[PDB]
Order: C-alpha cells, then structure tokens, then sequence
C-alpha cells in the first residue's frame, strides 16, 4: 500500500524558514530507481517541481530555486525533508510530497502523491471558525425535498474539512470552496434529503480546524420562535 | 529550461464525445524510440493522478477512454467516450532535462443540458445572532451552465455590498454547478428590516428564481 504523507507547520511568518516533512510507506527508498519529492500547487494555478532525492543519495533541484532548497532523507525511518529558505507570500501553496521513478527508457514520472499540505506565508493571526447550523425557513411549505445548510466562518489560515454525519452522508453534498475576506475565511456547505429523511432523521454538521485544533458538530435542527 | 504550453485552456465536450488537448514544447522532447512526456489528472480538491507515461504508455488500471499521442514537440491527450468523471484538469509535463516542469493545464469540463438552479435561503442561526452577526445564505445549487447572476433584496431594494459568492466545481456525476450567496450583515441592521430575499438570475428561465422571508415571522 504506497502512501505519501506531508506533515508541515500550516502557517509561517514571512522571511522564515519552511521545513517539509515526508512520510512514505509500501515501499524503501533503498530501493534502485525510486526517489521522492516535492511539488506545489499555488491556490488556484499550475504545477511546480522543487526537488527530489533518490536512493544514491543523488538530489535532483529545481534550477531557480535551487539556491532556497535543501532536500535530505532519513531512510531507516522512511522519511525525506525539504527546507525553503527565507520563505515569502509566493511561497502560499499546497506542497505535494511525490514518488519519482527512474525510468527503464531512462526519464522520469511521479507514480504516486501525496494528499498534500497547505502552507499559507502570512502574519495575520491563527482563528477557529464559528460553525452555525442552516435550517429552513419557518413555515416553508415544504416540498419533495429539503435542503439543510452549514455555515463556517472567521477561521484563519486554510484548510477546514467538513463532513455530514461524519462522512456517512455523503450524497447530494455541495461544500462551497473558502473565500477569504478581510484576513478571515468563510465556508459553506449545502445538503438536500427527501422531506421524509428530515427532520426525521438527525443530520450533523462536522468541522474540524487543525490550526486551531478544533472538532465542532452542529446537529440541524428546526427553527423555534427564538 | 523547457516551457508547456497547453491548449485550449479551457474545453466543454458532450458526453460520449471526443475531448482533445495538446501539448506544445519549446524544445524536442524524444529521441529515435522514446518521448519524455507524461500526463497527469488532477480532480478539484485532489492530488494530480499519472494517466500517461511516455507519450502514449497508459498507466495501470487507468480507463482505455483516456489515450496519448504525438512525438517532438507536440503531444495530445485523447479521451472518447468522455464521461461525467472525466471533468478535471489535465497537466503534461517532460522528463528530458533538469528541471521537470509542467504545462498550465487544460481544465476539461462535460457540456450537459441546461437545468435551472434549485435556490433555498436561510436566515441568520439564533446562534450566530446571540453573538451580534447575522448572515443570510443562500444556495443555487445543481444547475447549467455555470454563469448565473445573484441579486439581494432588502425590503424591496437591492443590495451588493457584504455579499460574497463561491462556485462549486462541475459535479463530477449530473454534471451540474452550484453556488453559495451569503449576505453578512450585524445584527443591529438585521433587526431594523423585514424582508430577506435572494434572486437568482439563469439563461433557463427569463424570469428570476426567488426566495423570500420575513424576520421574526413565520
């Protein structure tokens, strides 16, 4: 079972310096051929390699940032490190760990990722969300279906995971990408059940906040006069 | 080093149509037997997955839908049948020289047709009103295409200040977009007006979809 996991510090100030962290299993990096790696994905762009480190202990560096990368491993421990000098705001990105495999023709592909990490480079302040429960309107004349709601907001920096009933009720689930508004983040998910399933069955809002180490359920429940 | 540039940057296909992406190379990428190109799929809120290894090698257990092409400097990715899971974006990238780099990426969406947005509104929770804010959501959910126009109305006059908005990515099984309209007001203002209302404007009917409520009242 090949996985790749990244673990990293989630926030870092400007100028700092970012130390990556690779877990890996389902395979050695003793092992001819195989190397591991990193790569980042800005918010909403493209795909940027930064290094890799392979079995020889050869270590392979993106040219430009070459001179802010240092690659190392730590093979009886199944783990490879990145560090990122002097980071700035162009630093922000989800920094992917990758396995690299050498090719028998020669040449390289990235067989295996990681889930990733978020980094965000900023000096705004860490900031658990309030979650609050979106049940319908009182007295709506309810119809085949209903839709229930969950709303995240005031949380800093990204990510926030969010799930209904714990992930068991996964269909008919629109979670609403983050938008960021005054150094704080706002998130929304949407849930729609036939009117049999609601408010008979209990329905709950999960969130969870790892900067700020926060898991919060919201059951939705029906509007009273309140 | 080695700039991709691929095109479209953006490509609608029908279901069980031909979805076709190329990938140009400032420079040759293959020699006599072999082109160092690869291509990946990356899904929205995923890693990117590896489809093709050299060219034309599909990865194991990847769908035979999905096929590789070309030889120099332009390669193409092919998928046909394109199906409703296929909706992704899609990034080559060359393996001939240090450094490894990408294409921008073509995002490949499914044409479908039109469908008109299921809209529900949601007053502040009594929660969130006990700490003194008051947002008003509003979900467009599950309709095509994905342009649509959202208008706030507070007792009758529009508003678009505090209002901030958030697009899903095409649903990757009907096909279809959502999006999130949340009107973020204190509670003070919230209190001195009645009537909430959100107007959702889409190509599938001239007439507006609308939702109202009226504060405190029920």
């Amino acid at each position: 079972e090949v996985k790749l996991q990244e673990s990293g510090p989630g926030k870092l100030q400007p100028s700092q310096t970012l130390s990556l962290t690779c877990s890996f299993s389902g395979f050695s990096l003793t092992t001819s051929g195989i190397g591991v790696g990193w790569i980042r994905q800005p918010s909403g762009k493209g795909l940027e390699w930064l290094a890799h480190i392979w079995w020889s202990a050869s270590k392979y560096y993106n040219t430009a940032l070459k001179s802010r990368l240092t690659i190392s491993k730590d093979t009886s421990n199944n783990q490879v490190f990145l560090k990122i000098a002097s980071v700035d705001t162009a630093d922000t990105a989800t920094y992917y760990c990758a396995r690299a495999y050498y090719g028998n023709y020669g040449g390289y592909y990235f067989d295996y990722w990681g889930q990733g990490t978020t980094l965000t480079v900023s000096s705004a302040k860490t900031t658990a969300p309030s979650v609050y429960p979106l049940a319908p309107v009182c007295g709506d004349t309810t119809g085949s279906s209903v839709t229930l709601g969950c709303l995240v907001k005031g949380y800093f920096p990204e990510p926030v995971t969010l799930t209904w009933n714990s992930g068991s009720l996964s269909s008919g689930v629109h979670t609403f990408p983050a938008v960021l508004q005054s150094d704080l983040y706002t998130l929304s998910s949407s849930v729609t059940v036939t009117s049999s399933t609601w408010p008979s069955q209990s329905i709950t809002c999960n969130v969870a906040h790892p900067a700020s180490s926060t898991k919060v359920d919201k059951k939705i429940e029906p509007r009273g006069p309140t | 080093d080695i700039v991709m540039t691929q095109s479209p940057a953006s490509l609608a296909v029908s279901l069980g149509q031909r979805a076709t992406i190329s990938c140009r190379a400032s420079q040759s990428v293959s020699t006599s037997s072999y082109s160092y190109m690869n291509w990946y799929q990356q899904k929205p809120g995923q890693p990117p997955k590896l489809l093709i290894k050299y060219a034309s090698n599909l990865e194991s257990g990847v769908p035979a839908r999905f096929s590789g092409s070309g030889s120099g400097t332009d390669f193409t990715l092919n998928i046909h049948p394109l199906e409703e899971e296929d909706t992704a974006t899609y990034y080559c990238q060359h393996s001939w020289e240090i450094p490894w780099t990408f294409g921008g990426g073509t995002k490949v969406e499914i044409k479908r047709a039109d469908a008109a947005p299921t809209v529900s509104i949601f007053p502040p929770s009594s929660e969130q009103l006990t700490s003194g804010g008051a947002s008003v959501v509003c979900f467009l959910n599950n309709f095509y295409p994905k342009d649509i126009n959202v208008k706030w109305k507070i007792d009758g006059s529009e508003r678009q200040n505090g209002v901030l908005n958030s697009w899903t990515d095409q649903d990757s099984k009907d096909s279809t977009y959502s999006m999130s309209s949340t009107l973020t007001l204190t509670k003070d203002e919230y209190e001195r007006h009645n009537s909430y209302t959100c107007e959702a404007t889409h190509k599938t009917s001239t007439s507006p979809i609308v939702k109202s409520f009226n504060r405190n009242e029920c």
